[PDB]
């Protein structure tokens, strides 16, 4: 027809494009599908190293009840957390149940471990040793002090700070991402939670390591405080 | 207030990392690590072990040759005065064979030099490719990189080698120079009736703009979920965490859909690769299939029309 | 409908303004006060773009009127109007639609803020997004201000705006010579490279050669150290990519910003300062 | 690089992007730098014609003595006010053509006369005068010559002019932005009139030459490509501005000036007026316009001297 080659080349592309999106929208569904009342792609298997295991995606995961109740029966309505908001494990305090194994270095040793275990590690020349500083919650009260430092042995860095809580002398983790330093005073400010809240931070089923399961529970705890650490945070700003 | 995860406030050291052990037939790993408190402020401070086999070395050499052929020429064009060479460097360049030659091989001083800088450059490029291919198998990994690089080469090759040859004229290739290669860019569009109306030029922009939209999206996202250790994209793909969850939901709630920790990197890979592919296709058809893109767009009812507030009598029409 | 792990996060509260009033979802989208204001700006925005197509550049009966998607165009007012409001059919429409686009875009960002507050995650995304809104604002608001007229803004048409870019650049004879422009392009290019590099790396480890098991972070770095003797690491590469992309938007914003308001001559001429150095 | 607010002018339809920007500060200084020298009082226009009282008057023939003298008084200040009458004359022998500056001047009365009477499609009723290019100087500040910058040009060059008459002289010149288009007459057009390919041989090199030439023209007139084009279609005359038409006739006008007015005088001009290649200082757009869309902001000087018309 009055059809030119530039035309037919644009058709081919778009044909490959549409086909592409489809492939991509199928991979977008290797997690979280089928939805809660592009098709699903046949499972793909990941072969974990060392001891290992085997993950498939998409997989069928058993539902886990929600620790909250519909603020309203209308669909699309939010839910209120049950009990003491920070205890809930709902909303910003939520988290899934990741494996109860530890992430491993290439050799296969608990990757994330404290400086009292990765013998080698060491603070950096011009940088304060966090060890021994005072942790202060969102309002100011002291919380405890840094009893140690957990690090990644694969990609050398501080992932967590160990925290000996005063109020109970228990050791809890604090992700670096939630900790701001104030070197010129040697403090480790913490907007996440209040001094008191440090008492309920999930604890380690071994003081020489943390599991994927345990990492989430920790961060999630602190995160919850971002909306549940105050009765005004949780509310508007208007 | 809140740490933004932009600058590591406290770094830590451990013996440098020599890397994973390579298999059967991989020379030692030259160079010995060093650190730099400052690189560390924004990233892994280890500056370390480089691998150099036949390939990679054979690539730097040829690669420096072409760069060398280009420079002396630039030195030659300004009469060999290194003062003048330095002063006008931006405007210097080594142009491709003139049209008179078609695809004949001309004397060095009449384009043969361009072909030699082209020959060796490509050679060094096609060699770094192989380099990046070896290095990824020795580690059991896949060839996603070498296949993306192969994508950028295709555009490069199309510019200076494929299109000229199909068109039977080295003079259609790109000149080696900073400002000169810029002038070529503008003239090329002028010569072919405005490249804005080239459909594949439009697609490549969308893909170039989108690659900026995407990286900004993925990067800001992964940082915003770093508190939950979202950067460890490796285990979140195998063992989905609240990071991959807070992430996917930020998007589902924003734009109605979302990806996965793994799949987002496929949207990214593909969005980048299609930038150079639609580009070469775009240049491939230029002059070869279409001669005036604006007109083509008119033939396809795509060009906007405006009230004629300004017009000029055509003198050619006495 | 929700993902199979989404309910545990659909908490109540986290708003900025409004509280329980609009704190709900519709399908997968979270609404919020900013979902309502945003939708209002968009709708009047779109509905106005529709009536404009209806009227055409001359009249609803004109031969220039069109409903073809490539040719529809809503253009700014003449420059003769300066910073004044222009008659609807003489650039008025464009003036209103712009306010809506800005209101629509700013709400979207503000809506990402509430969504972030609800998840206890950082606000990097809406921070980064405001860079695209700034670029848009510089093109449609700031620049036209420094120049003294709204007509300096680009028109709203799929291809007509490409006609604008073309004619604004060539006003400078050779726009490629804009130094800020050269910077932005380098960023756009470098980003596209990094993005492809990041993409490739992850999928290469989470999916290696057959037989092999999922790779590790050490591999990532061992490869990137192998190829170019350095690896910036997981965290930082996401840090880098965001830098490049935001920078692309920034230098794009200044490149046009300096073109007209602070530099009126051709662009190749700017480079004279280099041919006049005393070094020579 | 300072500014706010810049001067601006709308050229095309709103939204199309065809507008012009400039520094007011410098536009005012420029206006001050391009002032025309005021005219001389009218001349008693009675009596015999110059050609009746003089012996070697081959051009300003039909002018009255008074107007003739006046024309001489004006042309002096316009070309060589510091040298006076004696610049183009042999003392004691006003009629002798025994000095190159008289043979050239005579020829330059014909260049102007021609400009004003035959090239109105370009110069309209504004016209030109000696002052236009000279600005009180014996050697026009903006006359040009094919000079070798410190860099080597592309050995390639538009194919001469597509001719072989008095062209052996152009063969000794390397490539230069202007000569091949505003002296010789090679093809500037490269854009095709058909969408599909297989029928347009213009080269990319040709594209660059036309782009180059155009950058010169713009700079010479102190404008941007939108003063004449709609860059979405450079070749489209219906989408262009009436200045493009005018610039077209200007390109020919300048070709006629250089070819039949400057080059022929090449044998009677001293070496000091020729470039390293032996070519003479000739005319380009800069020569008259000197960075303004209209020489001396379009001041109308010529209308006062009838001696400058055929
Ligand atoms: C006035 C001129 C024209 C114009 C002319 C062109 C031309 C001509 C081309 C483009 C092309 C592109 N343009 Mg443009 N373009 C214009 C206006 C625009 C605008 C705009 C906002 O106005 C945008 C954003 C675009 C956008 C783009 C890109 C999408 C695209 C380039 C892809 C790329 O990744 O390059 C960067 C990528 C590469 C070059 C790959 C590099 C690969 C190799 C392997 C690396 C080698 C390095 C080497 C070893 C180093 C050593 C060298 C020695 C030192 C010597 N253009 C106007 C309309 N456009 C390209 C296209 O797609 O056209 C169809 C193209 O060819
Ligand atoms: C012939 C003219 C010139 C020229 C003229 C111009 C001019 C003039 C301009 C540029 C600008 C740009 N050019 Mg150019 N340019 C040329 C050649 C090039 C080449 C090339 C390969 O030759 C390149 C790569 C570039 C590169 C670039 C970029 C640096 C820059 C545009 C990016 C941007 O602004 O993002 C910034 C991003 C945005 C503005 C987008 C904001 C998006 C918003 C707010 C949200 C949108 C939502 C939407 C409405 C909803 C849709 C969703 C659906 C509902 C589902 N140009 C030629 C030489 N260049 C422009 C610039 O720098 O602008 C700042 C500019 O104005
Ligand atoms: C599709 C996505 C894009 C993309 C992708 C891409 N590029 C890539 C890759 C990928 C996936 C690689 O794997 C490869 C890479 O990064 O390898 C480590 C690369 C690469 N992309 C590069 C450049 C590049 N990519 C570009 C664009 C793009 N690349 C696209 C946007 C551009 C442009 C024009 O925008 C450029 C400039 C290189 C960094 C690299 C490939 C380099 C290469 O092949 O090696 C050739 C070798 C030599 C020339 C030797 C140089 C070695 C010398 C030691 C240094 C010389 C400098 C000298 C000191 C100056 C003075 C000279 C002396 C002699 C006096
Ligand atoms: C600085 C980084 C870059 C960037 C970042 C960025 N963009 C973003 C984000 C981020 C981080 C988001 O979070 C947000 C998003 O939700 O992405 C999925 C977004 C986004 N970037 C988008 C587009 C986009 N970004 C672009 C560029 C960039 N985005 C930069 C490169 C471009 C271009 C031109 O390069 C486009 C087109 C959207 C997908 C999305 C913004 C969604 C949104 O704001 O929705 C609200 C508004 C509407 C649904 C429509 C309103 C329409 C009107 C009221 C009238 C329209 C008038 C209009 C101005 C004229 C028509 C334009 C003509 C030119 C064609
Ligand atoms: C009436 C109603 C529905 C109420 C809702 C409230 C609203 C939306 C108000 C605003 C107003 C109005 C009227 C809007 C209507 C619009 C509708 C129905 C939807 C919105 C439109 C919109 C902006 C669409 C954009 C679509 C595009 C092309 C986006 C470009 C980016 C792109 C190509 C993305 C594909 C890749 C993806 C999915 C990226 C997200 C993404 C990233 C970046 C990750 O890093 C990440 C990491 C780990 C897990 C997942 C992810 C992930 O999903
Ligand atoms: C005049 C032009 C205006 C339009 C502009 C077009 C821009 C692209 C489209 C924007 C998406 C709209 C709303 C999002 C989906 C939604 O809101 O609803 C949800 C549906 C249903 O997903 P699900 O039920 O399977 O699972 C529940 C999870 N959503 O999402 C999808 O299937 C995925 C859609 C992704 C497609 C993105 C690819 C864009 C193609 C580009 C088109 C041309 C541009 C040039 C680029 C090369
Ligand atoms: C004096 O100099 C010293 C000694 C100090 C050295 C320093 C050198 C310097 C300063 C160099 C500077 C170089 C610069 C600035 C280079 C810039 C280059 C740019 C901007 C290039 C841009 C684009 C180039 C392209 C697209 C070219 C592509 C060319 C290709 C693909 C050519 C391929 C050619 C082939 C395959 C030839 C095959 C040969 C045969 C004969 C087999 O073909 C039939
Ligand atoms: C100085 C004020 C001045 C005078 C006086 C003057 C006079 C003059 C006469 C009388 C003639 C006619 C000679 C004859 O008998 O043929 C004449 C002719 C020409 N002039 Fe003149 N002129 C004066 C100044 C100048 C200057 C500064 C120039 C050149 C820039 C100049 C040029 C000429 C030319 C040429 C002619 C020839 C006229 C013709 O052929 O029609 N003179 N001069
Ligand atoms: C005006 C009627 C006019 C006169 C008179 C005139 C005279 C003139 C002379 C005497 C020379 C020779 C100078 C020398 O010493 O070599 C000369 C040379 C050039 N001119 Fe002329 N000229 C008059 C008008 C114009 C106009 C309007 C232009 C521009 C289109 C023009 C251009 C030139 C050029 C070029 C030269 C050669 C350069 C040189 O020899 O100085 N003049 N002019
Ligand atoms: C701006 C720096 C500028 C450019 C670029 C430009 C380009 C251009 C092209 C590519 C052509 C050839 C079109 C074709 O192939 O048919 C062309 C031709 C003409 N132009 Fe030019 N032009 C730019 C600037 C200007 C300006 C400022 C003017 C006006 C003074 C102008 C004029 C013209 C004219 C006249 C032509 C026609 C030439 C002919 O027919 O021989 N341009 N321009
Ligand atoms: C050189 C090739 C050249 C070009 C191009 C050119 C263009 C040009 C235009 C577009 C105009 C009109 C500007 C407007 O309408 O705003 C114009 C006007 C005049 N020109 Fe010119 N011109 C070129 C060269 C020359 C040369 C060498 C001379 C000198 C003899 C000259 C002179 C003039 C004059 C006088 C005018 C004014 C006309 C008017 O409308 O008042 N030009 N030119
Ligand atoms: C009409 C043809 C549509 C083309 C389908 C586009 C999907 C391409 O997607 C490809 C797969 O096909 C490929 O096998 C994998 C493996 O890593 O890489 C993907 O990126
Ligand atoms: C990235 C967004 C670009 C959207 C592309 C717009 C294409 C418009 O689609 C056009 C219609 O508007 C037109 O009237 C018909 C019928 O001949 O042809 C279609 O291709
Ligand atoms: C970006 C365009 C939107 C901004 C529009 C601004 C309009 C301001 C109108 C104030 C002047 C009033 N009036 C009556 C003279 O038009
Ligand atoms: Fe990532």
């Amino acid at each position: 027809h009055y059809i030119d080659a530039a035309q037919i080349t644009i058709w081919a592309f778009w044909l490959f494009f549409f086909g592409l999106i489809i492939y991509l929208r199928r991979e977008d569904k290797r997690e979280g599908y089928p939805l809660d009342s592009p098709d699903l792609p046949d499972p793909k298997t990941f072969v974990l190293p060392h001891n290992g295991g085997t993950v498939v995606a998409p997989r069928v995961e058993a539902p886990v009840a929600v620790n909250a109740t519909p603020f309203s029966p209308a669909p699309g309505s939010p839910l209120v957390p049950n009990g003491d908001p920070m205890l809930s494990g709902f909303g910003p305090a939520a988290s899934p149940d990741r494996p109860k194994h530890c992430d491993l270095t290439f050799e296969g040793l608990p990757k994330i471990v404290p400086m009292r275990v990765a013998k080698e590690f060491s603070i950096a020349e011009g940088d304060p040793d966090p060890r021994g500083m005072t942790v202060v919650g969102l309002d100011g009260e002291v919380a405890g002090t840094v009893s140690d430092v957990w690090v990644d042995r694969s990609e050398p860095q501080i992932r967590y700070l160990e925290v000996e809580v005063a109020a109970n002398k228990k050791k809890v983790l604090l992700p670096i991402g939630f900790s701001r330093f104030d070197k010129k005073a040697r403090k480790v400010k913490v907007d996440a939670i209040k001094a008191a809240h440090f008492a309920n931070v999930p604890t380690l089923s071994n003081p020489d390591q943390v599991t994927l399961y345990e990492e989430d529970k920790v961060c999630a705890y602190y995160a919850g405080g971002k909306l549940y650490a105050t009765a005004e945070r949780a509310g508007p700003l208007l | 207030p809140e740490y933004q995860n932009i600058f590591t406030a406290v770094q830590v050291r451990a013996p440098a990392y020599p890397g994973v052990p390579l298999p059967k037939g991989n020379l030692p790993r030259i160079g010995r690590p060093i650190f730099s408190y400052w690189l560390g402020k924004i990233g892994d401070a280890q500056i370390g072990p480089i691998y150099l086999g036949l390939t990679g070395t054979l690539s730097i050499f040829f690669g420096l040759v072409a760069i060398s052929i280009i420079g002396f020429n630039m030195l030659a064009s300004v009469h060999w005065d290194v003062f003048q060479f330095l002063k006008h460097f931006f405007w210097l360049g080594l142009e491709p064979p003139p049209p008179q030659y078609g695809l004949r091989i001309p004397p060095l001083s009449e384009g043969g030099w361009w072909l030699i800088a082209g020959l060796f450059l490509t050679l060094s490029i096609l060699l770094w490719w192989v380099r990046t291919y070896k290095r990824a198998e020795a580690l059991g990994m896949s060839q996603h990189l070498s296949w993306a690089f192969a994508a950028a080469i295709f555009f490069y090759l199309v510019l200076g080698f494929i299109r000229p040859v199909m068109m039977g004229s080295w003079a259609k290739a790109v000149p080696f120079g900073i400002f000169p290669h810029l002038d070529w860019t503008a003239a090329f569009s002028i010569r072919y009736g405005n490249l804005y109306y080239n459909p594949f030029h439009m697609l490549s922009i969308a893909f170039l703009y989108g690659s900026a939209l995407l990286f900004a999206m993925h990067g800001a996202t992964i940082l915003s979920v770093s508190r939950f250790g979202g950067d460890r994209e490796i285990d979140q793909i195998t063992h989905r965490g609240t990071a991959a969850e807070g992430a996917a939901l930020f998007w589902r709630w924003t734009m109605g859909f979302n990806a996965t920790m793994e799949s987002i990197h496929r949207w990214a890979w593909w969005c980048a690769v299609l930038t150079v592919i639609t580009a070469g296709i775009g240049i491939l058809l230029s002059g070869t299939v279409v001669d005036n893109w604006y007109l083509w767009a008119v033939k396809h009812g795509m060009a906007p029309a405006y009230p004629e507030v300004v017009t000029a009598v055509n003198p050619y029409e006495t | 409908a929700m993902l199979s792990f989404e309910k545990k996060y659909r908490v109540r509260g986290g708003t900025l303004i409004g509280g329980d009033l609009f704190d709900f979802w519709v399908g997968p989208f979270y609404v919020g006060f900013f979902g309502v204001v945003g939708f209002c700006f968009t709708l009047l925005g779109v509905l106005l773009i529709v009536w404009g197509a209806t009227i055409g550049p001359t009249g609803p009966t004109s031969d220039l009127q069109t409903y073809n998607l490539w040719r529809i165009s809503i253009a700014p007012p003449d420059l003769s109007y300066g910073l004044r409001m222009a008659p609807l059919t003489e650039g008025g429409l464009w003036q209103i639609i712009t306010i809506c686009a800005a209101g629509a875009f700013i709400s979207w960002a503000l809506r990402e803020v509430e969504i972030c507050r609800k998840l206890g995650i950082g606000f990097h995304v809406p921070f980064a997004f405001s860079f695209a809104i700034g670029a848009y604002l510089v093109l449609v608001f700031v620049r036209p201000l420094l120049m003294g007229a709204w007509g300096h803004g680009f028109p709203y048409g799929i291809l007509s705006h490409l006609d604008w870019v073309s004619n604004v650049g060539y006003q400078f004879l050779h726009f490629h010579y804009n130094p800020a422009h050269m910077l932005a392009i380098s960023f756009f290019f470098t980003n596209c490279l990094a993005l492809s590099m990041h993409g490739s790396l992850i999928l290469s480890v989470t999916n290696p050669q057959r037989g092999e098991p999922v790779k590790t972070s050490e591999h990532e770095n061992t490869f990137f150290r192998d190829i170019v003797g350095y690896s910036i690491g997981a965290l930082a590469i996401h840090r880098l990519g965001l830098f490049l992309a935001l920078s692309a938007a920034f230098w794009s914003a200044v490149c046009i910003l300096i073109s007209g308001p602070f530099w009126t001559r051709g662009w190749p001429e700017w480079w004279n300062w280099w041919l006049e150095l005393p070094l020579w | 690089c300072e500014g706010p607010p810049p001067g601006t002018e709308q050229i095309g339809y709103r939204g199309v992007g065809m507008e012009n920007y400039y520094v007011k500060r410098q536009r005012a200084l420029s206006i001050q730098a391009n002032q025309p020298v005021e005219s001389l009082p009218a001349a008693d226009s009675t009596g015999p014609k110059a050609s009746e009282v003089y012996q070697s008057v081959q051009v300003l023939k039909d002018l009255s003595v008074g107007e003739f003298t006046r024309t001489m008084v004006a042309v002096t200040t316009w070309v060589s006010p510091k040298e006076g009458c004696n610049y183009c004359h042999v003392p004691g022998n006003w009629a002798s053509d025994d000095i190159y500056t008289k043979v050239v001047s005579r020829r330059m009365f014909e260049l102007v006369r021609a400009a004003n009477s035959d090239w109105k499609a370009h110069v309209a009723e504004t016209g030109v005068t000696c002052y236009t290019c000279h600005r009180g100087n014996p050697v026009p500040k903006y006359a040009w010559v094919t000079d070798p910058g410190p860099k080597y040009p592309s050995g390639l060059k538009p194919t001469g002019q597509n001719y072989g008459s008095k062209t052996v002289a152009y063969a000794s010149l390397p490539f230069d932005p202007l000569t091949p288009f505003l002296d010789q007459a090679n093809e500037i057009r490269i854009t095709g009139n058909a969408a599909l390919a297989g029928s347009n041989p213009a080269s990319l090199k040709q594209a660059e030459w036309t782009f180059g030439l155009m950058m010169n023209i713009s700079d010479s007139l102190g404008v941007g490509c939108t003063s004449c084009h709609n860059t979405r279609a450079f070749n489209d005359w219906t989408q262009s501005t009436p200045k493009r038409t005018t610039a077209w006739y200007a390109i020919r006008h300048v070709r006629d000036i250089n070819q039949n007015y400057i080059w022929p005088l090449n044998d009677v001009l001293p070496a000091s007026r020729k470039g390293p290649y032996g070519d003479p200082l000739r005319v380009s757009c800069m020569t008259c316009h000197q960075a303004v869309n209209k020489p001396l902001y379009g001041a109308q000087m010529a209308k006062d001297y009838p001696g400058l018309y055929k």
